[PDB]
């Protein structure tokens, strides 16, 4: 997951392009995570080990 | 340092854009993150960076 | 901003319901819907935190609900003690929280 | 027990702006959000901001945008919050509130849960 809010504003370059770039962070501040199972992770290590 | 308060993996950059006529340049803004951005050579560490 | 009634009324005994109504961004987007009770000349008091949850403390009498873009609370078994201002504060706009205007509860 | 102690009654002419101040007790300063509320002499609760005391992070209602401004001092264990522009509109009781629970993964700030209210205080102009 990434918890906060980002906005996002475009960019116009030349004819007709646009270029897409965050503008605000209408929120409060996060860190970007990844959550994974103590005891499955111990299974599939476990396991892992065995073979 | 978005409402009073630090983020410390965004940059608020500011750049000359350039508009859909070619005489007239813009100045504009976006949040870049840390790894795309480095700090620009031939200057004295000052606030100059590239993407 | 936010709308909600301005007073409420019934006699000991019976059960009774406050509503609150908003836009489908601050109350129909989030289940962040509290009550807070105030007597008059009293700090407000923390009566439901999430939309049907008490903390402790608070009686059974108190219970709260949602639907769609609105949400009301509900008393029941009303006393003379009931007799107090109740305000809902509930998740706002961008990152912000809006509350009502309050409603007044009068036990005959 | 937790208690919020805050500032004594203030009275102003208008234009001369105020900081409140408020102090709580009883739980560790920087692990609850601490939301500042309004209530005028007769009228309803109105929101102000929030402020993130671990980092000093703050966001205010849209109709008070540049016109309040809040800080904390975590050494002391206080926060403060400033209000400009002062008119006879602005008298009212200012109340300050513990909000959720401050944590890196998911954002607390806009929980209205306010666990515990300071005794609140009386600003005057006229
Ligand atoms: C990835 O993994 C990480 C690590 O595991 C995840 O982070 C964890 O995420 C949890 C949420 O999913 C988070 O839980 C919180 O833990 C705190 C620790 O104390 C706990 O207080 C929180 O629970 C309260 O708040 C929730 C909000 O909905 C309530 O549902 C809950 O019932 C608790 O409410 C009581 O305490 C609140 C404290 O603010 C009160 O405001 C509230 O009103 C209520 O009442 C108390 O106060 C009353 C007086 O006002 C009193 O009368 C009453 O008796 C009560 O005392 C919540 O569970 C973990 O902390 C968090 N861990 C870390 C290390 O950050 C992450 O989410 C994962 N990500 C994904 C995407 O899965
Ligand atoms: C996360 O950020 C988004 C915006 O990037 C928030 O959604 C925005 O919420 C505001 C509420 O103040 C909406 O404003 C309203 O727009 C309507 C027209 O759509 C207008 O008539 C109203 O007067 C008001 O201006 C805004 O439209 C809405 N934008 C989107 C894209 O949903 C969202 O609330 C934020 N959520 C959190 C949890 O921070």
């Amino acid at each position: 997951t990434r918890p906060n809010n980002n906005t996002r504003k475009s960019v116009r370059i030349g004819p007709g392009q646009t270029f897409y770039a965050t503008g605000d962070i209408i929120g409060d501040i996060k860190q970007a995570h990844c959550n994974i199972s103590e005891e499955k992770w111990n299974d599939t290590l476990q396991k892992v080990g065995i073979e | 340092t978005v409402k009073t308060g630090t983020v410390e993996e965004m940059k608020n950059c500011s750049f000359n854009t350039t508009t859909e006529i070619r005489d007239k340049e813009k100045k504009e803004y976006a949040l870049f993150y840390k790894p795309d951005i480095v700090p620009l050579s031939e200057t004295n560490n000052t606030s100059e960076y590239r993407l | 901003a936010l709308t909600q009634p301005a007073s409420v009324s019934g006699s000991p005994g019976q059960s009774i319901t406050i509503s609150c109504t908003g836009t489908k961004y601050d109350v129909g987007s989030h289940d962040l819907v509290s009550w807070y009770q105030q007597y008059p000349g009293k700090v407000p008091k923390y009566m439901i935190y999430e939309v049907n949850k008490r903390p402790s403390g608070v009686s059974n009498r108190f219970s709260g609900s949602k639907s769609g873009n609105t949400a009301s609370l509900t008393i029941s078994g009303l006393r003379a003690e009931d007799e107090a201002d109740y305000y809902c504060c509930s998740f706002g706009g961008s990152a912000t929280v809006v509350c009502g205007g309050g409603t007044k509860v009068t036990v005959l | 027990q937790v208690q919020l102690v805050q500032s004594g009654a203030q009275m102003k002419n208008p234009g001369a702006s105020v900081k409140v101040s408020c102090a709580p007790s009883g739980y560790t300063f920087t692990d609850f959000y601490i939301h500042w509320l309004r209530q005028a002499p007769g009228q309803g609760l109105q929101w102000m901001g929030w402020m993130n005391p671990q980092t000093g992070r703050t966001n205010t209602a849209r109709n008070f945008q540049g016109r309040v401004t809040m800080t904390r001092d975590t050494s002391i264990g206080t926060a403060y919050m400033e209000l400009r522009s002062l008119t006879s509109d602005d008298t009212a009781i200012y109340y300050c509130t513990t909000g959720g629970w401050i944590s890196l993964y998911y954002d607390s700030s806009y929980y209205p849960n306010f666990d515990h209210w300071g005794q609140g205080t009386l600003l005057t102009v006229s």
